C-alpha cells in the first residue's frame, strides 16, 4: 500500500503551504518543503488547481509506477493526496534540491558544484537510468531525463525524480509507439519524427543532460550558442572538443577547478550518448561501466 | 476519474492530421516545413513569422517557447505527421 495523505496533514506540514517553504514552481504547480507529524521531512507536489489532462496522466503515472521501480538512485513517491479540489504527491525531502538548482540558476551566493560532484551524479544517474532499462520487466523509460529531474540528498549522492512521463515498454519489444513526450531538447531525433521511443530516448535525454552537467546551463541556453556560430548543438560541441577550445564550453563557475582529461571524457560520454543512430547510442549499462573506468577509450575510436 | 492514454495519444494525432490537410489546403510548402518543424524542436530555433501565421492559421500556437516538461504539444504531434507523408 501507497501512503493516503489527507489534504490537512500536509497543510499542516507546509504551515498551508506557505511562500517561505516554495521549493520550486512551474506551470504544472508548486513544490513545498515538509515535516510531517514524526519529524520526517518531506516535499509536496500541489499541482495546478486546473484539472487538464496532461497533469492528470502525470499523477497516474507517478502513482502506478511506486511499485515497479526501486533502487537507491530513483526517488520514491512516498505518498499521494486527492480531494475534488486538489492532487498533491509526496516525497522524500532532497537536502541539496535539484541538480538544475544548483547550476547557475542556483540563487544569490550558494556554493558551486565541485567537479568531482558532478562526475558522482553522472555516476548515480546513470545507475538508476540501466536499472530502470535492464532490471525492470517491463522496461521502464523515463522519458524526461535532465538536470530539473535528479535531485541530490544531503551527501549530494544522485536520485532521478520524475515518473509522470515514464512509458513501460515489452521488454522484448525494440520500440512502443506513444505520443512525443518530453523536453524539447532532450527528446530523441527518431523518438520526434517517429512517435516511436525506446530506452535509447533516454539515453540521449541523459548525454544532453551532462551537456548541462559540464556547461552549467540549460539545453535551451546551449543551443542558442550554437546558432550563433549557425551550427547544430552537438556538431558545436563536437567542434569544441577537437579544437581544443574546451574553456569555451565548461562551467564558467567552476572557475578552472578541474583536470581537462576528466571533464573531455565526460563530455566523449556525452556525445557517443547523443548520436542521432540509435543502435550506435550506447546502452545505459555501458555508460556505466564507462564511467567507472572500463572501455570509454575503445569506444570513442570506434567513433571516428 | 482513470485518464485514457490511447484516447489522448489518438486525439493529438487527429488534430495533427486535421491541422496537416489544412496546410496541404492552403498550398504550404511541406518539405519546407520539415526543415523549420525540425530544427525548432531540436534546437529550439524561432519559428518564423512567415509560417507563425500559416500555423496560427490552422490553429497550431506557435510555440514551444517553455523549457519545461511537455506532456504533449500540437507542434510535436505535427512534426510526427508530415514525417508519415514524406518517409
Amino acid at each position: 500500500q501507497l501512503k493516503r495523505f489527507s489534504l490537512r496533514e500536509l497543510q499542516v506540514a507546509s504551515d498551508n503551504f506557505s511562500n517561505k517553504n516554495i521549493l520550486g514552481r512551474g506551470g504544472f504547480g508548486k513544490v513545498y518543503k515538509g515535516r510531517l507529524a514524526d519529524g520526517t521531512l518531506v516535499a509536496v507536489k500541489r499541482l495546478k488547481e486546473e484539472r487538464t489532462q496532461g497533469g492528470e496522466l502525470q499523477f497516474q503515472t507517478e502513482v502506478e509506477m511506486i511499485s515497479m521501480a526501486v533502487h537507491r538512485n530513483l526517488l520514491r513517491l512516498r505518498g499521494f493526496c486527492m480531494t475534488p479540489t486538489e492532487r498533491l504527491l509526496v516525497y522524500p525531502y532532497m537536502a541539496n534540491g535539484s541538480v538544475a538548482s544548483c547550476l547557475r540558476e542556483r540563487p544569490e551566493s550558494q556554493p558551486p558544484l565541485d567537479w568531482p560532484k558532478r562526475q558522482r551524479i553522472a555516476l548515480g544517474s546513470a545507475r538508476g537510468l540501466a536499472y530502470l532499462h535492464d532490471h525492470c520487466d517491463p522496461k521502464i523509460i523515463h522519458r524526461d531525463v535532465k538536470a530539473a529531474n535528479i535531485l541530490l540528498d544531503e551527501e549530494f549522492e544522485a536520485v532521478v525524480g520524475d515518473f509522470g512521463l515514464a512509458k513501460l515498454m515489452d521488454y522484448k519489444d525494440t520500440h512502443v509507439t506513444t505520443a512525443v513526450r518530453g523536453t524539447i531538447g532532450h527528446i530523441a531525433p527518431e523518438y520526434l519524427s517517429t512517435g516511436k521511443s525506446s530506452e535509447k530516448t533516454d539515453v540521449f535525454g541523459y548525454g544532453v543532460m551532462l551537456l548541462e552537467l559540464i556547461t552549467g546551463q540549460r539545453a535551451f541556453d546551449l543551443a542558442r550558442l550554437a546558432n550563433d556560430d549557425d551550427v547544430m548543438l552537438l556538431d558545436w560541441v563536437k567542434g569544441l572538443l577537437k579544437e581544443k577550445k574546451l574553456e569555451a564550453l565548461v562551467d564558467v563557475d567552476l572557475q578552472g577547478n578541474y583536470k581537462d582529461e576528466e571533464v573531455e571524457q565526460l563530455i566523449q560520454v556525452a556525445l557517443l550518448c547523443t548520436q542521432s543512430s540509435p543502435m550506435e547510442r550506447p546502452k545505459m549499462s555501458e555508460v556505466v561501466r564507462m564511467l567507472e573506468g572500463d572501455g570509454l577509450a575503445e569506444r570513442w575510436e570506434e567513433w571516428q | 476519474i482513470r485518464v485514457d492514454r490511447a484516447a489522448m495519444r489518438n486525439r493529438g494525432n487527429d488534430e495533427a492530421d486535421a491541422a496537416l490537410r489544412g496546410l496541404v489546403q492552403q498550398g504550404v510548402n511541406l518539405e519546407h516545413l520539415r526543415t523549420a518543424l525540425e530544427r525548432h524542436v531540436m534546437q529550439r530555433l524561432p519559428i518564423p513569422l512567415d509560417i507563425g501565421s500559416a500555423l496560427q492559421n490552422v490553429g497550431i500556437n506557435p510555440s514551444i517557447d517553455l523549457g519545461e516538461s511537455l506532456v504533449q504539444h500540437p507542434l510535436l504531434n505535427l512534426n510526427v505527421a508530415l514525417n508519415r507523408m514524406l518517409g
